[PDB]
């Protein structure tokens, strides 16, 4: 029932990607509100017009129809089934491409990386162990954020 | 003796870039071609080769 | 092997054109059976060998 | 020289960089638009890129279609972006401009001719040995 993958408020530390930037898409850079782990992130700015310093709610989910299965894609618009993380403002739908860490040094595996692709959209997420229970995998994780410009 | 020891000294050209970083020996010593005016489908590229421990790769 | 393909290749240049790139094989093996740096590696060497 | 003597080139070499473009993006009725183009097809549609604000797909998705679903070409986007030997490895922001692609599935990289062919690395020469000279003609006649 709705197993959610991952829920947390983000803050924006960058919204300008090294300056350079892109046209339709852009690079923001944010931090978990533990201030102990952080994210950066390809973004549509035409759609979600992103402001600096914003105070964002992201929420990950593999799954809608709450925890059965759906990993297919009968882009099924016709359904009507309230299970969908639909209220809130941005959804994306992507695979995980890389993963990083570090097991070399004993059991370690400190300060775990994951990184994260929604249709070549690269994402980064670090952190000890808020990536524990994820992996890298192919396309089935819903990415879900609101509480844009609070 | 100087004279006679000047006349190694240089040889006869020149070239070096000194642009491109080397994977190898990560010293930049590197030589760099302008070749393919033409040719056939083949798109037009700059070859660099590193002297020192002899690495030759593209632009593409 | 080492040893001896120093002898081979004075110009120390290791990139040369082989027959069956099996590292492009091994790793569709992994693309295939799934095989990730988070799970166990279970194998038996001799058979290896 | 063993090497594959295909080609695509041109106005079709130009509009595939044009299409590897981060700011690509499609619509629901241009994607069949471009389903029927296929010269070959699942029959299944595939699911959008993104569903909020408004359901997109993506160029990359797309070409990944037609990419044959199980095999890989990597290591070699050939532009001249990023920079040279050090700086893309700046942090891993592995980015644009490199090219990587996984399951039939393009992840990031704007594309060149030595990853389209005629020289070492290439995904024909791959293709060509798994798909097979059939498999390999019908792909690149549809994504022609
Ligand atoms: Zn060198």
């Amino acid at each position: 029932m709705a197993g959610i993958l991952f829920e947390d408020i983000f803050d924006v530390k960058d919204i300008d990607p090294e300056g350079k930037k892109f046209d339709r898409v852009s690079r923001l850079h944010c931090e978990s509100e533990s201030f102990k782990m952080d994210l950066i992130l390809d973004v549509n700015i035409q759609i979600y017009p992103v402001d600096l310093g914003d105070k964002f709610r992201l929420v990950i989910a593999s799954t809608l129809y709450e925890d059965g299965t759906l990993d297919d894609g009968e882009y099924n618009p016709t359904d009507d089934r309230p299970s969908r993380a639909d209220q809130f403002e941005y959804v994306m739908y992507g695979k995980v491409y890389r993963i990083e860490g570090d097991e070399t040094s004993t059991e370690a595996a400190t300060r775990l990386s994951a990184y994260v692709s929604y249709g070549g959209l690269l994402m980064r997420l670090q952190g000890d162990a808020n990536n524990l229970h994820g992996f890298e995998v192919d396309s089935r994780v819903y990415l879900l954020m609101k509480k844009l410009a609070f | 003796k100087e004279a006679i020891r000047e006349h190694q000294m240089a040889k006869t050209g020149g070239t070096q870039t000194d642009l491109f970083t080397c994977g190898k020996c990560k010293k930049k010593n590197c030589t760099y071609t302008q070749v393919q005016t033409r040719s056939a489908d083949e798109p037009m590229t700059t070859f660099v080769v590193c002297n020192e421990c002899g690495n030759r790769w593209k632009f593409c | 092997d080492r040893e001896v393909l120093r002898v081979i290749f004075p110009t120390g240049d290791s990139k040369v054109v082989l027959p069956c790139n099996l590292l492009r094989m091994i790793w569709n093996a992994q693309k295939i059976f799934h095989i990730n740096p988070r799970l166990p590696s279970d194998l038996h060497p001799i058979k290896v060998v | 020289s063993n090497r594959p003597v295909m080609g695509i080139v041109q106005d079709t070499l130009t509009a595939v960089r044009k299409f590897t473009k981060r700011d690509v993006f499609l619509e629901r009725g241009e994607v069949m638009n471009l389903l029927m183009f296929l010269s070959t097809w699942d029959g299944k549609v595939p699911q959008p890129a993104i569903l909020k604000p408004r359901p997109l797909w993506t160029g990359k998705q797309i070409f990944s279609l037609i990419i044959p679903g199980h095999i890989n070409c990597i290591r070699t986007h050939s532009t001249h972006p990023d920079d040279e030997d050090s700086g893309p490895y700046k942090h891993i922001s592995p980015g644009d401009t490199k090219v990587v692609v996984e399951n039939g599935e393009l992840i990031m990289g704007i594309l060149c001719k030595k990853s389209l062919g005629t020289s070492a690395g290439s995904l024909v020469h791959i293709s060509y040995l798994e798909m097979g000279h059939d498999i390999t003609r019908l792909f690149y006649s549809n994504i022609q």
